[PDB]
Formats: C-alpha cells, structure tokens, sequence
C-alpha cells in the first residue's frame, strides 16, 4: 500500500473546487487507486516476460491498460495516456 | 520542473516511477511508463471524482461521503464492471 491521497485531493479541487471529501471516502479512492496501480504495473510484468522484454515501456502499460479495464473505460484511459506522453516529450 | 509538471498531471510520475522501479517488475521500467500509468490512474480518479461529485451536490451535500462514491460507480457500466461493489 502507497498513499495517492494529497494526489486524489489535488484532482478532486481541480474537477470539483467547492466540494469537499470525508475521510473515509479519501480511504476508499486510495484503495481504489493503489488497487489499480498493482493490477496495471503485475499485467505489464506479465507482459514483459511473455515477449522476453528486458523494458517496461509505455507500450506494455497501453496493452495492461486493455488486458485489465473493461473495452469503453480502457479507451478512454488509454486516450488519457497517450495525451501526457505526448505532453511530456513534446 | 517535475516530470508530473511536464506531463501536465497533478499524480506523482516520481513517485510511480519508483514504486515500479522498486516492485521488480522488469529489468527497466521506461521514461513513458510512469507518466503513462500516472495519466491512467489521474484518469480513473477524476472520473470517480466527478461522478461521486455530481452525486453530492444532487444530494445537496459539500461533502463527497462513501454512499456518494458508491452511487457513482452503481450508475456507472464502466466503473461497476471494473471496481464491483462498493463497501
């Protein structure tokens, strides 16, 4: 376990402003978080050792991305993940 | 400026980058890796975020609490499918 807490707080005041989140809740959307972080990063381990590849690239986490979330959701992350790639070398 | 600043992401691409570097994932982990993952996870929270926060101010609430995060992914085929029951 990792805390995204003060993270998930910063994305809550950037959609949400004006709306608060109990501490509870908090506990929830980091379980969520570290829940998907394990699930994503163990499916781009798989995914390396199956092609024999000595990197986790971005490409493995694209492909975890689509072996872990369902199609709709999966395409909208990976949208959201090719934009900050994209950002980030340009 | 961070990797995060650069990536135009508020989660922490350092910080992620370690945890991989660290879970012994592969022999190396790429720079696009953690930025990736970082924008995936950002992603999924603002989507429950947005959704748990519409179900609060429809509750006429300042608060996002657990039922609201829970209405949120119930209403939500995506969000159901991946997370199941909320708690």
């Amino acid at each position: 376990v990792e805390t995204y807490k003060i993270y998930i707080f910063k994305v809550l005041k950037q959609v949400h402003p004006d709306i608060g989140i109990s501490s509870k809740a908090m506990g929830i959307m980091n379980s969520f978080i570290n829940d998907i972080f394990e699930k994503l990063a163990q499916e781009s381990s798989k995914l390396a050792r199956y092609n024999k590849k000595p990197t986790i690239t971005s490409r493995e986490i694209q492909t975890a991305v689509r072996l872990v979330l369902p199609g709709e959701l999966a395409k909208h992350a990976v949208s959201e993940g090719t934009k900050a790639v994209t950002k980030f070398t340009s | 400026t961070s990797r995060s600043s650069k990536a135009g992401l508020q989660f922490p691409v350092g910080r992620i980058a370690r945890f991989l570097k660290a879970g012994k994932y592969a022999e190396r982990v790429g720079a696009g890796a953690p930025v990736y993952l970082a924008a995936v996870l950002e992603y999924l929270a603002a989507e429950v975020l947005e959704l748990a926060g519409n179900a609060a101010r429809d509750n006429k609430k300042t608060r996002i609490v657990p039922r609201h995060i829970q209405l949120a992914v119930r209403n939500d085929e995506e969000l159901s499918k991946l997370l199941g029951d909320v708690t």
